[PDB]
This record gives structure tokens, sequence and C-alpha cells, in this order.
């Protein structure tokens, strides 16, 4: 689900 | 001493992007002051790693063409490269030019921090090896750059689109090889080698994780997601 990374990808 | 304009641009852009973020002063000197402790060292090292991961994710977001790629593939490439990248960084930090400051000390923290001396010996061997190559910031920047841009990553749906962005970087490292170290070369092959190498090192890495422990401390939620668990 890599939710943390996704969040870091879009506006960190 | 070739190097076309399109290339020097790219290398100049990348080398700009490479030295922007940087590790926050707080977490850094945290190894100088504060002391030992297998559990403290783990926290420090595990903190940094969490940082490095943030930095990296910024660099790859401002790498030519990157935001152009399918959103999923973008993750993939990051999920995919996170460790290896850190290896290269790890490489860069350790070997080459001893600023006579905290770095030599960083090794002590690693040494005895809940990490089996059976993993820190071959690992620190690898780093010494890339060290034999006597690279430059540019090579590290490119290596990291090309590594994040691997089309042969487990889930990317469109590999062609990733290659396009990878080749250029690849062509710049190559011609950049002849120039700095023409005596041989093979050096450009050797490097692409270490890349294939650290890939099996990402394998020892996930294993050694499930056996790293330290009292009962946990890994920052980020690591738990980019280091799987
Ligand atoms: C035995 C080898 C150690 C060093 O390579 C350590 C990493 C953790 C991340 C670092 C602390 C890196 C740091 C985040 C770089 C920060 C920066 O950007 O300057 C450089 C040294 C790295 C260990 C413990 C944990 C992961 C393992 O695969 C390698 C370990």
């Amino acid at each position: 689900e890599n939710a943390l990374l996704r969040y870091l990808l879009d506006k960190d | 001493t070739e190097l076309t304009v399109d290339q020097q641009t790219l290398l100049d852009y990348i080398m700009d992007s490479y030295s922007k973020q940087r590790m926050p002063q707080e977490i850094t000197n945290k190894i100088l002051k504060e002391e030992f402790s297998a559990e403290e060292n783990f926290l420090i090292l595990t903190e940094m790693a969490t940082s490095h991961v943030q930095i990296l994710v910024e660099f790859t977001k401002r790498l030519p063409g990157f935001q152009t790629l399918d959103h999923e593939d973008q993750i993939a490439l990051l999920k995919g490269s996170a460790v290896e990248a850190m290896f290269l960084r790890s490489a860069e930090i350790f070997n080459k030019k001893l600023p006579a400051g905290h770095a030599d000390l960083l090794e002590e923290r690693i040494r005895k921090s809940g990490i089996s001396d059976e993993y820190i010996t071959p690992m620190f061997s690898f780093y010494k090896s890339v060290g034999e190559l006597k690279m430059t910031q540019e090579e590290y920047a490119l290596l990291t750059a090309i590594v994040i841009l691997s089309p042969d990553r487990q889930y990317i749906k469109d590999r062609e689109a990733v290659e396009k962005l990878q080749e250029p970087l690849l062509d710049v490292l190559q011609k950049l090889c002849k120039i700095y170290q023409p005596e041989n070369p093979q050096h450009f092959a050797c490097l692409l080698g270490r890349l294939t190498e650290l890939r099996t090192f990402n394998h020892h890495h996930a294993e050694m994780l499930m056996s790293w422990r330290v009292n009962d401390h946990k890994f920052t939620p980020l690591l738990c997601e980019i280091w799987d668990v």
C-alpha cells in the first residue's frame, strides 16, 4: 500500500 | 576531454540537485555528542536512514522526466531503489577523503549497534571495493541517478519510458569514465557491476533485518514501509 511513501512522493 | 552540451547540462543539473537537501544538522552531530549504547546507536542510525530516505525521495522527484512517469511506476522505482541508493550513499560517505571529522566515528556506532559482525564485515568490504574505484561526486550522483532509474524493477508497467530517462545518465557516466580514468578502462563496466552487486546486497539486507534486534526498539514507520518491516 506504501501509503507513507506515496504521501512523501506527492507534496512531502 | 569530450562531453557535449546536452550532457554537461544534465550533469550540471544533476550535480546541482544532488547537493541540495543534505542531512539536517541536528541528526548529524547527534553522533558526535550523545554517546554509545547499542540501543542509542540503533536509534541514531535508524533515525538518519529515515532522513536519507526523505532526501532521496526529493532528489528522484526532481530528476528530469521523473514526474512524467506513471504514478505507480514512480513509487515502484522509489520502493525499488531506496536501499541500494543508501548503499551508494553509504559507500560515498565511508571511503574517500577523510574530512578528519564525524564519519570515522559513524563507523563505530554501526560497529556494535545490534548488527551481526558477520554482515558488517562483507558490507564494509564492498564499500572498500567501490572505494578502490576512487569515484567522484559526479559518478556517485549519476550512479544514484541511474540506479533510481532502473527499468528492471519488479513492478513498473512501462519500462521503455524509464529507459529513455536512464540511457542519457548512462551515456554521461560512460563518457565521464573515459575522461577521469582512461588508463584502463573497463571502469564503466566495473561500475555497472557493483550495481548488479548491491542488488544481491539488498537481499542480505532484508534478511539481516528480521534479526535486528536491540532490546525491543522499533523502526520508524517509514523504514517499516520502505525496508518492508
Ligand atoms: C554496516 C553498514 C551500515 C551502514 O551502511 C549504514 C546503514 C544505515 C544508513 C546509514 C547510517 C547511511 C546514512 C543514512 C547516510 C546519511 C547521509 O545522507 O549522509 C550511511 C551509513 C549507513 C546500516 C546501519 C543499516 C542498513 C544496512 O544495509 C547497512 C548498515
